[PDB]
């Protein structure tokens, strides 16, 4: 199993990208 | 004597169906 | 034209030999 | 050499097209093939190098070909041409009179709607055509430009062409780009207008309006592009392979029945 | 001291047990076709190339050879004179000297059968006899000045299969023996012809057996010489493929689920360098799965790098090392980095890969994929766009494909659709992409034809396995 | 080996000059294949319905030897005597030994339909096939064994 089985997603950018896009613009003036 | 050997090959090859053709008979009604 | 005559039997006596291989099994099937 | 062996080139220093020398090349073609062969060519390197020599004046002939509008004849002797440029025994040297007209060769392939010779046809250079090839990056970028949005760029390189003319293939690559996108784009949608279709299939309002206003059904011109929609009904039972299923059914009791 | 003697009683005992055993299956009954010892000729494609490589200079098998071609045998005294001979045959290994026959003595040892009046009524022994002068040369891999020698006793076996063709063919069918054999001797001499250039007598004589074939007899034969023919074939394929396709050679049928699978991937790399992929990933993905009986064995690894090569081409991603082997994560790390790329949409990158190893993508026999693999760099995207968006417009591509002109954005959907990609409609009313459902399948008479084929293949399957029973 | 198609376009080049050329070089175009013909068949048709070609016989061994490997058989059956001429003039070759091989046996059956009706019209033998036939029964009665020629004769009801 490695460490992650397979599969999986390498877009290196996804880690609490939502809470990046509440702290872009302040979540886009609270939109 | 290659005559003798074509005609006697030929007759055991018809002569085979009859006997394959008899015996898919009697299996069948032995069933029965 | 002689080697024809030589072929023509190599075949039936394949199939012959084919035949008789098949037949042995249904024989042993009406036995049982 | 058996008996012609002539100088050079008989008519080409001045404006070649011209019927006079064609019956002797005809004559030529007659005193390269009936000589010692033309098909195997194993040995004899010097009636190797008349073949070769035989291979430019034949294209020279293509040349001829094309330029009195005869395509059967030309795809006939280029087709002797790629016969001829593949020995049994390969030793003959590369002339330089084939790094402007192999392309047209490839050109022809592409023009004819054909892509399966082409990618098949890709395996006469193993890794040359990529840094020499400059005129005949052309033919083998324009498969890629096919596959790809590049058609406006298509029909701005279609008079972009470095070293010579030949001027043929490109406007038979523009007629059968046009005949496949105007033949390709009739069912997946339904209307075009004047400004839908132009500059989409056509050009910027080019001369071949009227052209492209009898060719097929969706005449245009007055104002938007109407009459001869197209589109289907779809009917259908689905119950009659009902016997065949029978068929079918009874069969499989047949497989059933039958003593093995 | 301890390693000769074992391998002189069991490298014996196999093969004097096969010799004797085919010898009286085949003439004992008629129809050995398919005898027992057939698979014994399956072992031999595992036996000797572990058993004995060179002839085992401790004086173990170079006395193998001078007893094996010393038959005479005229009847049953002088097979039994053989049965007493084979002891001081034996022992003459183990006791004074193996005899030195360093590589040289297979050629007047063709008439060593025949030496001390021999009679031929067993064609097989004379094929397995000349089968074994491969065993410590070309299964010895040398190529070293030693050319000449097999292809001496393989005009041998050449004449040995004249000798079938003229001598006594009185319904023996030794060809599905020999043509094995001409499977095997031909693979390594095939390698032969793969030093030097191209194999013209070997394609005259190949087409010559090819049809010297099916109208003599059918049964696995001429399935090797098509594949035989066909692997050098694509070698120089230039327009040849064209002949392949139209070469009526669909005929194989059965061949051991073995032969049938690379026949299978043969065909599929002609019908895949030929634009056709549909067609081209079912027949790939059929031949893997015909034979895996082992991990990793060359066939696999190649396969395997054709296969989602030509998916890559259809459009679909699959990730490559999901069968991570000993060797099969190490030998497709740059099909895992250019497979990495066509998920993303960097052009640069893929470039950068391709330029890294474009040594190890020659190295593979996979030249031209970059010439039609920037257009899937596009249209694999699209198909994700337009399996992700039931109805998208026509503005919003151009910025969810960086196809910069929306015109140019607008314009591989116009190819897409049209060899087939994706079921949507496009409508210039709107500007809109929009596709369809398909509910249909369990409605209509779709899968009463698949279950058909199902049926009639299974059903058979229990014919053809009670057609082979009980032998008393 | 791939002239095929581009030697078969001269082959057939619309002059009669060339149309000795190609007479020229049909006999130098026998090979083995019969595959890159197939694609060709009626192209050499051509130069088989062509009634001012002065070596349609000559032809007629072309014509016979595009279907030799396609499966086919029942071409080089009509091409035995309509067509003909010099493939069966050849004394010894495996390239007719299946061709004679089959004549023999459309014969024997042609003459078991023939004598099963004697009343009437019975489909007759036809004027051009029955050439080889008593060619070759002449050749076996040539190769000193008069035993097998009774056979031949017997097998053919006549």
């Amino acid at each position: 199993e490695d460490n992650w089985d397979d599969d999986n997603v390498e877009d290196d950018f996804s880690n609490q990208l939502r809470a990046e896009l509440e702290k872009h613009g302040y979540k886009m003036e609270t939109s | 004597d290659l005559y003798s050997r074509y005609k006697k090959l030929q007759q055991e090859l018809e002569f085979l169906e009859v006997q394959e053709e008899y015996i898919k008979d009697e299996q069948k009604n032995l069933k029965k | 034209l002689r080697q024809y005559y030589l072929s023509k039997i190599e075949e039936l006596q394949l199939i012959v030999n084919d035949k008789s291989q098949n037949l042995r099994r249904l024989q042993a099937q009406r036995n049982e | 050499a058996t008996g012609m062996y002539e100088q050079l080139k008989g008519e080409w220093n001045r404006k070649s097209p011209n019927l006079s020398k064609c019956g002797e090349e005809l004559g030529r073609l007659k005193l390269v093939l009936l000589e010692l062969n033309f098909l195997p060519t194993t040995g004899t390197k010097l009636t190797k190098q008349q073949l070769i020599l035989a291979r430019d004046i034949l294209e020279i002939g293509a040349q001829w070909s094309i330029l009195r509008k005869d395509i059967p004849s030309f795809e006939r002797y280029m087709a002797q041409l790629k016969c001829y440029y593949f020995d049994y025994k390969e030793q003959l040297p590369e002339s330089a009179y084939m790094h402007q007209l192999l392309g047209l060769n490839l050109l022809f392939l592409l023009s004819q709607n054909r892509v399966a010779e082409f990618h098949t046809e890709l395996e006469r250079l193993p890794a040359k055509d990529i840094q020499t090839n400059v005129y005949i990056k052309h033919p083998v970028s324009l498969e890629q430009y096919l596959m790809e949005g590049s058609y406006n760029k298509v029909f701005l390189a279609k008079g972009n062409i470095p070293a010579e003319s030949y001027t043929f293939f490109i406007d038979i690559l523009l007629d059968t780009i046009r005949d496949e996108i105007a033949g390709c784009i009739e069912k997946a949608y339904e209307k075009i207008l004047f400004t839908e279709a132009t500059r989409i299939l056509f050009f910027n309002t080019p001369k071949k309006m009227t052209d492209y206003a009898k060719k097929r059904g969706w005449v245009l011109g007055p104002n938007n592009y109407y009459s001869f929609a197209s589109q289907q009904q779809k009917p259908e039972d689905t119950t009659i392979p009902s016997t065949e299923l029978a068929k079918q059914v009874i069969e499989y009791a047949r497989q059933l029945e039958m003593i093995v | 001291p301890p390693p000769p003697p074992a391998p002189q009683d069991v490298e014996m005992k196999e093969e004097a047990a096969t010799g004797g055993g085919s010898t009286g299956e085949a003439d004992g009954k008629t129809a050995a076709a398919a005898a027992e010892h057939s698979q014994r000729e399956l072992d031999t494609v595992t036996l000797e190339d572990i058993k004995e490589h060179v002839k085992q200079l401790e004086k173990a098998v170079s006395g193998k050879e001078p007893r094996f071609v010393l038959r005479a045998l005229r009847m049953l005294p002088s097979t039994s004179r053989r049965l007493n001979h084979y002891v001081l045959y034996k022992a003459v290994q183990g006791f004074f000297t193996s005899n030195n026959a360093t590589r040289d003595f297979l050629l007047p040892f063709l008439e060593e059968p025949m030496d001390t009046e021999a009679d031929l009524q067993f064609r097989p022994r004379t094929g397995k006899a000349a089968s074994t002068p491969l065993l410590p040369e070309v299964e010895a891999y040398l190529q070293l000045l030693v050319v000449i020698f097999m292809m001496n006793s393989k005009r041998y076996k050449e004449a040995q299969k004249i000798s079938d063709d003229l001598m006594q063919k009185i319904s023996t069918q030794n060809r599905r023996a020999l043509d094995l054999v001409a499977a095997k001797c031909y693979y390594y001499h095939a390698r032969v012809y793969e030093f030097l250039d191209k194999l013209d007598v070997v394609r005259s004589f190949l087409h010559a057996r090819l049809r010297t074939a099916t109208l003599r007899h059918d049964a696995d034969g001429q399935a090797t010489l098509l594949n035989l023919l066909l692997r050098n074939y694509l070698h120089y394929s230039l327009y040849d493929q064209a002949e392949k396709l139209v070469s009526k050679s669909v005929f194989p049928e059965q061949a051991n689920n073995n032969e049938w699978a690379r026949y299978l991937y043969y065909t599929g790399r002609i019908k895949a360098i030929q634009l056709e992929y549909s067609e081209a990933r079912r027949t790939m993905t059929n031949a893997l799965r015909k034979a895996p009986q082992h991990t990793a064995v060359g066939f696999k690894q190649t396969v395997h790098k054709l296969l989602i090569v030509v998916e890559l081409l259809l459009g679909e991603i699959p990730d490559r090392l999901q069968f991570r082997q000993p060797s099969l994560k190490r030998s497709l790390m740059p099909y895992f980095l250019l497979t990495q790329a066509v998920r993303t949409g960097n052009l640069a990158k893929f470039n950068q890969v391709l330029d890294q190893f474009g040594e190890k993508f020659q190295a593979d026999g996979t030249y031209t994929l970059i010439i039609r693999l920037r257009h899937n760099v596009i249209k694999t995207g699209v198909r994700m766009i337009s399996l992700s968006y039931s109805r998208i417009s026509l503005a919003d591509i151009a910025q969810k494909l960086q196809l910069d002109s929306p015109e140019d954005a607008e314009f591989i959907v116009a190819k897409a659709i049209r060899d087939g990609v994706i079921e949507a409609s496009i409508n210039h009313e709107k500007g809109y992409v929009q596709s369809k459902e398909m509910i249909d399948i369990y409605s209509t008479r779709e899968p009463q034809l698949a279950f058909h084929q199902r049926i009639s293949f299974c059903l058979d399957i229990h014919n053809m396995s009670v057609k082979a029973m009980r032998f008393p | 080996i791939t002239s095929a198609a581009g030697i078969i376009s001269l082959l057939d080049e619309d002059e009669p000059q060339l149309k000795e050329f190609a007479l020229h070089k049909l006999n130098a175009v026998v090979n083995d294949f019969w595959a890159e013909i197939s694609e060709s068949v009626d192209k050499i048709e051509v130069l088989y319905e062509d009634e001012g070609f002065r070596s349609r016989q000559f032809a007629a061994l072309v014509a016979s030897k595009v279907f030799y490997h396609l499966g086919a058989f029942e071409e080089s059956l009509n091409y035995a005597l309509g067509a003909g001429d010099l493939f069966n003039v050849n004394d010894n070759s495996e390239y007719v030994e299946t061709i004679i091989a089959k004549c023999i046996d459309h014969y024997t059956k042609q003459c078991v339909e023939n004598a099963d009706l004697p009343e009437g019209e019975k489909k007759p033998i036809d004027q051009r096939l029955e050439g080889i036939v008593n060619k070759m029964f002449q050749r076996c009665l040539d190769d000193h064994k008069y035993k097998q020629a009774i056979g031949i004769a017997l097998e053919t009801r006549r």
